[PDB]
């Protein structure tokens, strides 16, 4: 999982 | 020789032999082998 | 008294002739610089500055023969008649002649005429055994390849003769030179019989009528001119406002309605030969066109500038 | 923050519309124009083409940074993820075998006659896409969607396993190979031409190396610039992130887009500056 | 598919080949085109090479393959046969500096320095050359000291002030021969003295190749 703020190119919210 | 007559003369060769694909092309785009 | 273009106005003027490119050719590398049709209409010949005499169908649109030069610096390349031989014209003065037809399937060198002192300009064909050849030093010469050595000799010009055409009967055929005049010789008299100063520049190209009393001149002052060789009178010209580069390539149609014309801005002129008018226009060539050769049987229409491409126009 | 997504959305899609533009541009003149017998043609018209693909999967970018929903699905997810990764890395890559290629025609200009033809440019450019899709694999085997509490979907590669371990992994996987490799090799070889150019001018004594040298220079100079400027600060966010936990902030939503943009910036100047500063393209056009 | 002409259409794709590696041959080597007001002083570039209207002596030197065509014999006009020389790699230039005070012998009144230059300005303000570089290279210098000894220069140039001497006589007609060209920004002039010696000679052409050769590319790749 992780959930990560920005990674490679996304927004991914928690 | 008179230039009239050798102007006479090309006219009269130029409309005799017509025959020929650059000035009326009458063959169509399957007998030419381009 | 009476000029050719006020006599046409009975005739129509054709139209715009649509001459598309039906079959490109590539495959060089080099500046094309002449070439010359064949008899069958099928096979021609081009000469590059890479050193490699390609001879090749224009039908199926893929190579038969690739002679290597010796001299890459070549300018000229004719095809016999008969299809037999293939003479090419460098800067070496050498007329190397090449056997396309042998036992094996290479191409040996038939014979080599280095008898001349100035650069070859172009050189034609009469048979198997005769050939003609132009040269840079003020003459021409005929040639036998069975004999290899120099069999006639013509010496009328006071300037580089750059262009030569031969006439339907091979008996007569006229020359042009730098000196703004152009002479007719004999293949068998051997001496000037007419010659014709109405040019004022540098005559680069020629071409003879179908009909055989007649030929057309190309200069380098944007204009041709059109001679005949019974009344010894320039019978018309073509010059038009927008043309003001040189004449390098002139040819004829089957009969001689079209005339062509190749100059130096990147695409050929078609003109209509008896009302001074061009009548299409030809573009697509990269550079300046060099060579334009007309079938015997008017069936297609081959360029060749210098970017290396051989278009097809039908 | 509807103001800072909509002029987001707008600067993603003018930089979008000058990319599909000026490629488009670049392949009519070397297809039409220009000749593909030259080995630095073909070279700009695959990256014109690596460039004209890239830009096409920006608008979908463009519609996920626009709206935090993405109602595209997963399968048209995985295969855009796809060619977004595979058009960065050889872009990238691309920009390694040019500048590999311009360091042997300077330095080495009697090897490079038989090093580099237009067969071999060919089998290099099909090896660069050959190793393009070597190291985009696990960007399409760990592909997936992740669901929000507040019903919003984002696309993003997910790690099977303990986290802390895969994420820190591939962002040093991407940040050697795709940036501190790729660079180094370009400075190296942009150096080596300078020192070529420096030495054949001193050796010739012609007196004209001043105005050649400052032109290059002037050249190096500009595409290490743009290089660093769009793809330094966009990496060094990403291992920042992925190091330690950072709040989520829409000022850091709004700058992780903008060095977004200038990325595609760069794959966006990259053909028309080898393009259109060149001198045989130039006279073409 | 053709099955009736494989033969012939295999032969065309084998010669094309052939027709590729023989122009990527071409490309590997390097033609250089010599000029000279007839007497110059161009056969201690025969010298230097390893080793009829036109001749063509080739000899490889430093893994480098050179071509020198020779047109002097061609007793016809240069304007006619001057385009057949477009895209060579370099271009030479050959004039003796000892040839100041003889006059040609065409009018009795035209200097063989004059006509050099002239010759000098028409093979430069021409749409062929506009892309080549010209090479020239300064022939009989010891010959040239020798003359300049008892000579005050003022008679091939009249506007020429300065001392009679080596170091800038030499230089000055340098000067001189290198402001002629108006393409001083696509044509470079290399300005050589030749001496007695055939590894500096040989030297200096690999190294002025080498500097066009490198410009060439820098022009291909958008560089310079």
């Amino acid at each position: 999982a992780g959930c990560k703020n920005f990674f490679w190119k996304t927004f991914t919210s928690c | 020789i008179k230039v009239s007559k050798a102007a006479a003369d090309l006219m009269a060769y130029c409309e005799a032999h017509a025959k020929e694909d650059p000035l009326l092309t009458p063959v169509p785009a399957s007998e030419n082998p381009f | 008294d009476a000029t050719l273009s006020q006599i046409t106005n009975n005739i129509d003027p054709v139209g715009r002739i649509q001459m598309r490119t039906r079959r490109t050719l590539r495959g060089h590398l080099a500046k094309i610089y002449a070439m010359h049709w064949g008899t069958d209409s099928r096979l021609l010949v081009s000469a590059s500055q890479d050193g490699k005499l390609i001879i090749w169908d224009s039908y199926t649109t893929n190579k038969v023969h690739a002679i290597p030069l010796r001299s890459s610096w070549v300018m000229t390349c004719a095809y016999a008649p008969s299809g037999n031989y293939v003479a090419c014209g460098g800067l070496d003065n050498i007329c190397s002649i090449y056997n396309l037809k042998t036992r094996e399937g290479n191409v040996r060198v038939s014979r080599e005429l280095a008898g001349h002192t100035g650069y070859l300009s172009c050189c034609r064909f009469l048979d198997d055994n005769q050939i003609v050849t132009s040269s840079g030093d003020t003459t021409c010469a005929l040639w036998d390849i069975e004999t290899g050595q120099q069999t006639t000799t013509f010496t009328g010009h006071t300037g580089d003769v750059m262009s030569l055409s031969l006439a339907p009967d091979t008996r007569l055929f006229v020359s042009g030179a730098c000196d703004a005049s152009a002479k007719l010789w004999d293949v068998r008299e051997g001496m000037c019989r007419q010659t014709f100063t109405g040019h004022e520049s540098d005559i680069n190209a020629i071409c003879f009528f179908p009909n055989g009393n007649a030929f057309a001149t190309g200069s380098d002052d944007a204009t041709c001119r059109l001679f005949d060789l019974r009344a010894d009178q320039e019978l018309m010209t073509y010059s038009h406002d927008n043309i003001i580069c040189g004449i390098t390539s002139v040819s004829f149609s089957k009969s001689g309605r079209l005339l062509l014309a190749g100059y130096d801005d990147f695409n050929c002129n078609v003109w209509d030969a008896l009302k001074a008018d061009r009548a299409g226009v030809l573009a697509g060539h990269d550079n300046r066109v060099s060579c334009l050769g007309v079938t015997d049987d008017g069936m297609a229409v081959a360029t060749g500038s210098w970017d290396s491409f051989l278009k097809i126009w039908n | 923050d509807l103001t800072s997504n909509a002029v987001l959305t707008f600067i993603y899609f003018v930089v979008c519309i000058i990319g599909l533009c000026g490629n488009t541009l670049v392949i009519y003149v070397i297809l039409r124009y220009a000749k593909m017998k030259t080995i630095t043609n073909i070279y700009i018209l695959n990256l014109a083409i690596a460039d004209e693909l890239f830009m096409l999967g920006l608008p979908f970018l463009a519609m996920q940074v626009a709206l935090v929903h993405w109602p595209f699905g997963k399968a048209i997810c995985r295969v855009v993820m796809t060619v977004d990764g595979i058009n960065q890395f050889t872009s990238i890559f691309c920009l390694t075998v040019m500048s590999i290629d311009r360091y042997l025609a300077v330095v080495h200009p009697i090897k490079s006659a038989k090093w580099r033809r237009p067969r071999t440019a060919k089998m290099i450019t099909m090896a660069v896409w050959g190793v393009s899709l070597l190291v985009i694999l696990p960007i399409m085997i760990y592909a997936g969607l992740r669901s929000n509490q507040w019903g919003r979907s984002s696309c993003t590669i997910n790690w099977p396993g303990e986290s802390g371990a895969w994420y820190t992994g591939f962002i040093i996987y991407t940040f050697i190979l795709g940036f501190l490799v790729p660079l180094t090799i370009i400075c190296l070889c942009y150096l080596f031409i300078i020192i070529k150019v420096k030495s054949s001018g001193i050796r010739v004594g012609s007196s004209k190396r001043k105005k050649s040298e400052k032109k290059v220079t002037r050249m190096v100079s500009i595409v290490v610039a743009v290089f660093i400027f769009c793809w330094l600060p966009f990496y060094i966010f990403n291992v920042s992130s992925v190091s330690m936990a950072i709040s989520p902030t829409p000022a850091l939503k709004g700058m992780f887009d903008f060095v977004v943009v200038l990325t595609y910036a760069n794959s966006c100047a990259n053909p028309i500056l080898y393009a259109f500063l060149s001198d045989n393209f130039k006279k073409s056009f | 598919l053709s099955a009736e002409d494989k033969a012939a259409v295999e032969r065309s794709k084998m010669i094309d080949r052939n027709l590729r590696e023989d122009g990527e041959k071409a490309a590997r080597e390097v033609k250089l085109l010599l000029l000279g007001a007839g007497e110059s002083g161009k056969c201690t570039i025969v010298k230097q090479m390893k080793t009829t209207g036109i001749v063509e002596t080739h000899f490889t030197f430093k893994d480098l393959h050179f071509k020198m065509f020779d047109v002097t014999a061609q007793r016809s006009e240069r304007k006619k046969w001057i385009h057949c020389f477009e895209g060579v790699t370099a271009i030479i230039f050959c004039v003796a500096l000892s040839d100041y005070d003889l006059v040609l012998a065409e009018d009795e009144e035209m200097n063989r320095m004059h006509a050099s230059m002239k010759l000098f300005d028409s093979i430069c303000n021409n749409k062929w050359f506009t892309d080549t570089s010209i090479i020239l290279f300064l022939n009989k210098k010891d010959l040239f000291e020798e003359k300049i000894k008892k000579s005050p220069l003022t008679i091939c140039y009249p506007e020429y002030a300065g001392s009679n001497t080596y170091e800038e006589a030499a230089a000055y007609i340098q000067c001189q021969f290198e402001d002629l060209n108006k393409r001083k920004d696509t044509k470079e002039i290399y300005t050589h003295f030749t001496c007695s010696t055939d590894t500096k000679n040989v030297q200096f052409v690999f190294d002025a190749v080498t500097d066009v050769i490198i410009k060439n590319n820098l022009k291909d790749c958008g560089l310079f």
